[PDB]
DNA sequence: TATATATATATGTGTATATATACACACATACATATACA
DNA sequence: TATATGTATGTGTGTATATATACACATATATATATATA
């Protein structure tokens, strides 16, 4: 297939956007490193500081230093590689097709000129290569300086340790934040972010100093980049191999996640004041005193980033974006586009990423279809919002479509008075958005949600509306007959009042098979003319999704001819053939349980609701609940104190 | 204080704030001190006006017409 | 819209919320890549850009002679005044 | 040079973003329409419309309409050829 | 081996050929035999077409054309503030 | 050496879209590797 | 010759990381392509 397409794609000599050494290769190769940067704004600055011709006479230049593009995040061989056990006594290390064919280490291998199947012990192979060190110039903050840088070291501890050992490995090592004080020509640089929210808290009077945040290293200024190159070799670090490192090379980035969930609960382990001053003297780095801390951190800001918080039910995004839609349309509640929400919302909130995700953050929170994850939204949407049969993924694009604020459910469930006396999150000095929301009802159990994170896993299901009035019914009112009862349940930790899923916009039904919810879909069926015809899915299940998937089944491709979807914008309705003489087959060849029909056995008609309730708490760190009574309880004495202290 | 302010309905609407503030004032110490804790009719009240909002929002297919 | 946006305190923004903050207040029918492009090319500064006397100060990578100002930041990191 | 015309540039397939109707190229061919959409947002809008089920007995649907997208701005032929 | 701000090339010729460029590239009195090599010059053509107040095009011959119908306006702006 | 094509590049302000990676886990599809045999 | 039985892939959700592409419009320049001259 690539020979036929190899005359409109001819190899492509860019080497990932490589930019190539002048002795790159020769007789002084080993003399070169190799500026290996994550996109191209950064080659941008690095192509902007490498030729400072007379302006940097010390520096470095394109004699003797390379570029190179990471192109994004790399890919991790921890989890794609397989060892297999030969007969003489020795496990071959055999990779993934996947692994093999990505075009950014393929890039790095031509580049750097590697071997596989070579060990680079002795120096006589270490002179083998095109360059004499990698050196990752990436980012400062928390998901480049530990996330892809990581991945870049696990694998080349995962195929060439004796590089690690002997100083292949190097990095940079930028400011995140500068401060600059009026009057003073020389400003403070803080490297994490914690330090300065430490430093700037110890403050009594910030009003006349100057936050900078540098997001990536191209946002860097021509004077600070002039006195970055200045001092090149007195920033870089290299790496050095412990013999403690293979646990946690395992730890982080193996496919077993029990590991890093039993990690993952403590804080990152503070930095004492001997390494400190070892790793600045004498200017080399111990792999495993990065792991702990720039990894570690860095996964816990993921799962701050991607986990809700059980008070309010919302993410960080999603809790900036309801402040700023709060601040935004305080005047009249008159329509925005999206990209220009974002872009407040960006302004005011302090949000310090990209601004694609973003709006679709905003898209995603504005949507209202049967099967959606909100089932209250904060936002009305005006415009194209997608539907159920492409899940939510065919809407518009953020020129084209509006928002609003849906200003009278904002206003009773998040009252306004109750905002006031909350704490809040700093970023850069300034006030942005609360440590959370307390809603006047339960909301994180009230919605859906289906997410991956570091570590953990985050599915709910969402209960019904009525027993959650009923229980908070029962727990605030006197006169309401179940109200000592309960607070005995809630002393003793059992269940008095039941809480059913919620089957709101759904025509299926819900069935409780010991320890599990299982929900069903409607067919009908008619032998004379064999056509079944399916009248509901099951909960949260795309329509062309489900219709790709029957269609790959061989076993079930057998027994059907023709398959025509005549469904709505808001309704299911869809219509299978039948082959002649083929619904007795199915009868005694697709088996009926008593959990399950034959025919919802061949059409694909039921799931199981299964739950993974691990939200994270105030004062960071994550939570891990059982069953959603217990979220609840947990709920309630937050929502009683806050009505003391207003 | 602005020259406006000086007038007779200005010192008239003032002397009703204040009976409206001292009222409010003993309504607050009123119900600071029920059972089972402070603030116990009002979550109640919420409770209803986010009730019928949410019902408000079903009913128009979450436009609010 | 950038001398109403910078009119209290002159403080930097990125190129993506300043223009959310000009297509919304200057009423811009259009898409918004091409406004972002145009706020990037109308902040250069180098020799031989197009500006002589431009409107911004621009605070990041801007782009060079070398590739006539190609190679400019995505407006995700570089900022104006 | 017929293996270059032909194996290499051989025969392909269907184009993307087209949705087909039920009666194309049958004993009903001459009563179907196809509604050109410039982009796909505008076929997002027209798959919400054309499926109005029983909420519009006297509206179109795929049984005679079908789509495709027409890239953005179309080529002129009137300058290459 | 330019830096970011000033342009510094390097050729380097094959072995006794500096003597065959100039029969090769003639010398005329506008360019010389190298600037005729090395493609070291360039034309300033103009083309002055703007749009003027109440829409519609303008086309004007010279810059002080430009010039001489810019002055009238910030005088009578002058006298209005 | 000549008269003659037909394709080819770059500038600003516009119109439309594409794609790679991480993270967890319930679920679906593909063998295949044996173990009685046959 | 059917049976299990332990292997290997494979999309999918939210919140992150880094990129890619087609089209319109005018005019000056260009580098190779072409007759027919012979």
């Amino acid at each position: 297939l690539q020979s036929i397409s190899k005359k409109d794609n001819h190899k492509q000599v860019d080497v990932d956007k490589y930019t190539r050494a002048r002795n790159a290769g020769g007789k002084r190769a080993q003399d070169c490193m190799l500026l290996a940067a994550e996109g191209d704004s950064a080659l941008s600055l690095l192509r902007t500081g490498l030729t400072l011709g007379k302006s940097n006479p010390s520096g470095p230049s394109f004699d003797f230093c390379g570029m190179i593009s990471l192109g994004g995040v790399i890919m991790n061989a921890c989890k794609k590689v397989t060892n297999i056990t030969t007969d003489s006594g020795e496990t071959i290390m055999v990779r993934n097709e996947q692994l093999t064919n990505n075009k950014v280490l393929q890039g790095i291998v031509q580049v750097l000129g590697l071997d596989f199947n070579c060990h680079y012990k002795t120096q006589e192979e270490r002179a083998k290569l095109r360059y004499g060190c990698i050196v990752a110039c990436v980012d400062q903050d928390l998901d480049g300086c530990g996330k892809i840088l990581g991945l870049l070291l696990a694998y080349f501890h995962l195929f060439w340790p004796q590089l690690i050992i002997h100083g292949f490995v190097k990095r940079l090592l930028t400011p995140l934040i500068r401060v600059y004080e009026k009057g003073k020509t020389m400003p403070v640089e803080f490297y994490y972010e914690q330090e300065f929210d430490a430093w700037a808290k110890k403050q009594t009077s910030l009003a006349n100093h100057t936050v900078k945040y540098y997001k990536g290293l191209a946002a860097h200024d021509t004077h600070e980049v002039k006195s970055m190159f200045k001092h090149f070799d007195n920033m870089v670090y290299t790496f050095t191999l412990d013999d403690s490192a293979k646990e946690l090379f395992h730890i982080y980035f193996g496919g077993e996640s029990e590991l890093r969930k039993r990690e993952l609960c403590t804080g990152v382990v503070p930095l004492t004041e001997t390494q400190t001053q070892s790793i600045h003297s004498v200017r080399r780095i111990p792999c495993s005193l990065h792991l702990q801390v720039d990894t570690k951190a860095y996964k816990l800001d993921a799962i701050e980033r991607q986990i809700p918080n059980f008070l309010d039910g919302m993410t960080r995004a999603r809790r900036k974006i309801l402040a700023g839609g709060v601040k935004c349309f305080a005047s009249n509640n008159r329509e925005r586009k999206v990209f220009q929400f974002g872009g407040y919302v960006a302004d005011h909130m302090f949000y310090h990423h990209g601004d694609m995700s973003l709006n679709t953050s905003i898209i995603k929170a504005a949507q209202y279809y049967p099967g959606s994850s909100h089932l209250y939204p904060v936002f009305i949407g005006i415009g194209s919002f997608g539907s159920r049969h492409l899940g939510g993924k065919d809407a518009g694009s953020p020129r084209y479509i509006s928002v609003q604020l849906a200003s009278e459910f904002i206003k009773t469930m998040f009252p306004a008075e109750d905002s006031w006396l909350l704490p809040y999150v700093f970023e850069d000095g300034q006030r942005a958005e609360p440590e959370y929301y307390v809603p006047v009802l339960p909301l994180a159990i009230m919605e859906y949600g289906a997410n991956p994170s570091e570590g953990w896993k985050y599915t709910t299901w969402a209960r019904q509306l009525e027993d959650i009035l009923a229980l908070v019914r029962a727990y605030v009112d006197k006169d309401n007959p179940k109200h000592e009862l309960l607070h005995y349940a809630i002393k003793h930790k059992i269940t008095i009042l039941p809480l059913r899923p919620s089957n709101y916009n759904f025509k299926g039904h819900l069935k409780r098979f010991g320890q599990y919810y299982y929900s069903y879909g409607t067919y009908v069926i008619s032998e004379q003319r064999n056509i079944i015809t399916i009248t509901e899915l099951p909960l949260r299940v795309p329509t062309v999704a489900y219709i790709e998937s029957i269609k790959k089944s061989s076993n079930r491709m057998t027994f059907i001819e023709e398959i025509i979807d005549y469904s709505s914008s808001e309704t299911i309705e869809i219509l299978v053939k039948l082959k002649p003489n083929s619904l007795n087959r199915i009868v005694e060849e697709f088996k009926e349980t008593e959990e399950q029909d034959s025919i919802e056995n061949f059409l694909r008609l039921r799931n199981c609701l299964h739950s993974h309730l691990n939200f994270v708490k105030p004062k960071g760190g994550i939570i891990e609940f059982n069953t959603y009574y217990e979220i609840l309880y947990a709920w309630l004495p937050y929502r009683r104190e806050l009505y003391q202290k207003r | 204080l602005q020259a406006r302010e000086l007038l007779i309905a200005a010192k008239t609407r003032r002397v009703e704030k204040i009976k409206k503030m001292q009222a409010r004032l003993d309504k607050v110490e009123q119900l600071l001190q029920e059972s089972p804790f402070p603030g116990a009719s009002v979550w109640l009240e919420e409770i209803d006006a986010v009730e019928k909002a949410i019902i408000k929002g079903r009913n128009t297919q979450w436009k609010f017409h």
